[PDB]
């Protein structure tokens, strides 16, 4: 904890507050990137943010798309995740490393938010549950 | 009726209907319901249980029966 | 026997690859159809309110 | 001063208020109705109109009917005076034992406790069920989920958790029956009179349980708020009396289904597969109140129905992030006869860390799961070929897993009428000792069905020694017993003559009954 911030928008919090928590956690983490130091941001269940943002959009009567998600739900996660950069040397040379966490259902990476974040991010660490019970922990496919 | 169901299920679960061709088990139990005693159904309906005085007395009355093929 | 099981188990990996290919075409058709179906259900419920 | 009904569409009532609308979540009373009809304000529609959900049926509501604001949310009686009683969603007694004595009446709506008053203490709740306390052990003070589709055993498992955990523990219990069968709510009530958990009459204060019932026949407004009513009785016992509570919720799925049934009539465009847009935050507002705080402790056990055995479905999938132990029940385990039909791999607990349960419980549980996972990777090749090319390293892990599979089965003391077996309570040490025997080959010689539906490893040896007596005891009765007896298998009409012939009336006589019901009342 002497190096960690925890931004916590829990389950009882309002859906606007879970939508804004990866963005407000990123702005706290962008402080270290912009001042030459290095950051590590982890958006644990970025798939739970998108569910909170789908709640606000259907309630604001915005027109729904696939799995009732908005049109700008790719733009939701890309605008957040593209803030993780390695800066150039004339901007301090600082960095921010993002680890978005996406929960699949039955290992389906063709789900709509999962294909969005796979497009945005560089790699993926796929953890397969079948390797998890074989004793292979961390269950990295 | 429920007493002729349990007698026919007794004839299959107490091993009285192997040695019988599997194609004519449908016709085998049509004998078994008709060739056993019409008084053994009345006791099983009135008791509701196949009593110890009847589970031998019916399985020894499920031997005096003529089954097809055999 | 080992050399006819080898030709038999070659003919069944083809048959289990030809069947797998027809199932994946059938799965992609059902995958596309359930995305269209869930979306038409969502737009109909939205058009009934707007 | 009061409002009037402006619109009735199903279970959703619009009430127009000339001046000073009630707050959202507040309770309204329709006077002039045949029964007590309580509405609860869901939203302000905007033209001095609130939109409400009804806690009862809206058949017989009239536009223009006077609606009285109560000025607060739904208030239910809480305290010791509810122990032994069955409540409604609105706090009414439905057990016909008089009015409910109330220490206080509390709003069923409150916020989650805080982040500061959370409890970070993990101690195991021993349940006696050996598949639970080995592989996915429960936490004393944590949220427990029982997943599974229709008919896999969620209600038998939650009934066995009642008489194994709540039958002797320090605090009180609350059963919240949320939108399930009325028949099994009566079965649970009568079982707790006989078990002495609920005492009736003047011994009512010695009860240890409160039932709050909102079963399947109730409207979606009722079933959406029963879980909040039963939680409010559990929150009084935790916040005010400061003591440990057990809270059993049968199908927390029905809470999300009930909100989904009114949701489109509340003006919400639907979310994914058919649920409301507020699915995760309606569920999250409920589960965040069922917590161990610094005042007391609520050990929740929630059954979760998964629709069509689908754990991918959004209402079970949202529940998974709320629990500390997710016993997942599977149909494929139930179809083989292993009961409790717990998926030993899919069941996950947070008490399965080695620095919590020790190393000799963690390594047995991780060892049992490794042998069961390997067997499932061999069962692809056994069901095609048939285990004669399996290395005798792989043949031994098939025999070890098949013994492990049956040894997770256990007769339940409440399933004594489904399985004809008296139920077995297995201690935690006897479960660890048994599965460490089956893992390290200490019991490789015993048969496979000697492990099936037994208590512990000492009863496997008392069953393998029993079956090897009783298979070689087959040929005593083959050559005799057909004839020559002591004549207590007597003659034909000997057994027909004690038949007390009951008089049949040979006509129904209902038209004499139907006229007789006219003269009565
Ligand atoms: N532990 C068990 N032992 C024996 N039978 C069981 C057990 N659990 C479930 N069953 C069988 O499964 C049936 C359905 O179980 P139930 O408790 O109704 O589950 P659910 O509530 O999920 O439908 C029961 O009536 C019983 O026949
Ligand atoms: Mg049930």
């Amino acid at each position: 904890m002497r190096y960690t911030i925890m931004v916590s928008a829990t389950a009882s919090d309002a859906a606007p507050l879970q939508f804004l928590a990866p963005y407000s956690g990123c702005a706290m983490a962008e402080y270290f990137r912009d001042t030459g130091k290095h950051g590590l941001i982890i958006y644990d269940d970025l798939s739970k943010q998108s569910v909170a943002y789908r709640q606000m959009s259907l309630l604001l009567r915005r027109p729904p798309g696939r799995e009732a998600f908005p049109g700008d739900v790719f733009y939701l996660h890309s605008r957040l995740l593209e803030r993780a950069a390695k800066l150039s040397k004339e901007l301090g040379g600082g960095s921010l490393t993002a680890f978005p966490v996406i929960e699949t259902q039955a290992g389906d990476v063709s789900a709509y938010i999962a294909t969005n974040v796979i497009s945005i991010t560089d790699g993926q660490i796929f953890l397969e549950t079948e390797l998890f019970y074989k004793g292979i922990r961390p269950a990295l496919n | 009726p429920i007493e002729r169901q349990t007698v026919a299920v007794y004839a299959a679960t107490k091993g009285f209907l192997d040695k019988v061709r599997v194609q004519d088990i449908v016709a085998a139990e049509e004998a078994v319901i008709s060739q056993v005693n019409p008084a053994v159904f009345k006791i099983l309906k009135a008791n509701g249980k196949i009593t110890p005085a009847l589970d031998a007395h019916l399985k020894a009355e499920l031997r005096k029966v003529k089954l097809p093929g055999a | 026997e080992h050399a006819s099981r080898m030709s038999a188990m070659e003919n069944s990996t083809k048959s289990a690859g030809e069947m797998l290919g027809k199932l994946t075409l059938d799965y992609n058709r059902k995958r596309q159809a359930t995305i269209t179906t869930e979306l038409i259900e969502i737009i109909a419920g939205a058009s009934a309110l707007m | 001063d009061a409002g009037y009904v402006s619109q009735v569409i199903g279970p959703v009532v619009d009430v127009r208020f000339d001046g000073e609308l009630p707050s959202i979540l507040s309770s309204l009373e329709v006077e002039g109705h045949s029964v007590r009809l309580v509405l609860e304000v869901a939203q302000h529609m905007g033209d001095n109109t609130v939109r409400c959900i009804a806690m009862d049926s809206t058949d017989g509501l009239v536009r223009g009917q006077k609606v009285v604001d109560t000025g607060s949310p739904i208030k239910v009686p809480v305290g010791r005076g509810t122990l032994g009683r069955i409540m409604n969603v609105i706090g009414e007694p439905v057990d016909e034992q008089g009015p409910i004595d109330a220490a206080d009446i509390w709003s069923i709506h409150r916020e989650a406790p805080e982040f500061t008053e959370q409890s970070t203490e993990q101690e195991i709740l021993v349940t006696g069920i050996k598949v639970v306390d080995l592989l996915a052990p429960y936490q004393r003070g944590g949220k427990i989920g029982l997943f599974g589709g229709a008919g896999v055993g969620k209600t038998v498992l939650i009934m066995e958790l009642i008489n194994n955990v709540a039958k002797a523990h320090g605090g009180f219990s609350v059963f919240a029956g949320v939108g399930e069968r009325t028949r099994e709510g009566n079965d649970l009530y009568r079982e707790m009179i006989e078990s002495g958990v609920i005492k009736l009459g003047a011994e009512r204060g010695n009860s240890k349980c409160t039932l709050v019932y909102g079963q399947m026949n109730e409207p979606p407004g009722a079933r959406a708020r029963v879980a909040l009513t039963g939680l409010t009785v559990a929150e009084y016992f935790r916040d005010i009396e400061g003591q440990d509570v057990l809270l059993f919720v049968d199908n927390i799925f029905r809470f999300t289904q009930a909100n989904s049934e009114v949701s489109a009539l509340l003006g919400r465009i639907p979310s994914a597969v058919g649920y409301q847009p507020t699915l995760a935050t309606d569920l999250g507002g409920l589960q965040e109140r069922i917590t161990t705080t610094t005042k007391g402790s609520i050990t929740s056990v929630q059954a979760v129905y998964v629709p069509a055995d689908d754990l991918t479905d959004p209402a079970p999938a949202t529940t998974f992030a709320h629990l500390d132990a997710t016993t997942v029940l599977s149909r494929s385990i139930a179809e083989l006869g292993i009961y409790p039909a717990v998926d030993p791999l899919d069941s996950t607990s947070r008490m399965l860390n080695p620095n919590v349960i020790g190393a000799e419980h963690y390594n047995v549980a991780r060892g049992v799961q490794k042998v069961l996972q390997d067997y499932k990777n061999l069962q692809d090749i056994i069901a095609i070929l048939g285990m004669d090319e399996l290395s005798e390293e792989d043949k031994l892990t098939v025999a070890r897993a098949r013994k492990i599979q049956r040894f997770l089965s256990q007769p339940f003391q409440v399933a004594e009428v489904f399985t004809g077996t008296p139920g077995k309570y297995v201690d935690l040490a006897d479960t660890i000792s048994g599965f460490q025997g089956v893992l390290t080959g200490k019991y490789d010689d015993l048969p496979e069905m000697a492990f099936y539906m037994v208590g512990d490893i000492k009863e496997v040896k008392e069953k393998a020694d029993k079956m090897a007596k009783d298979i070689a005891s087959r040929k005593e009765a083959d050559n005799k017993k057909v004839s020559e007896e002591l004549k207590d298998i007597p003659s034909l009409d000997k057994l027909v003559s004690e038949i007390k012939e009951v008089v049949i009336e040979e006509d129904d006589g209902l038209e004499e009954d139907f006229k007789a019901e006219a003269l009565s009342s």
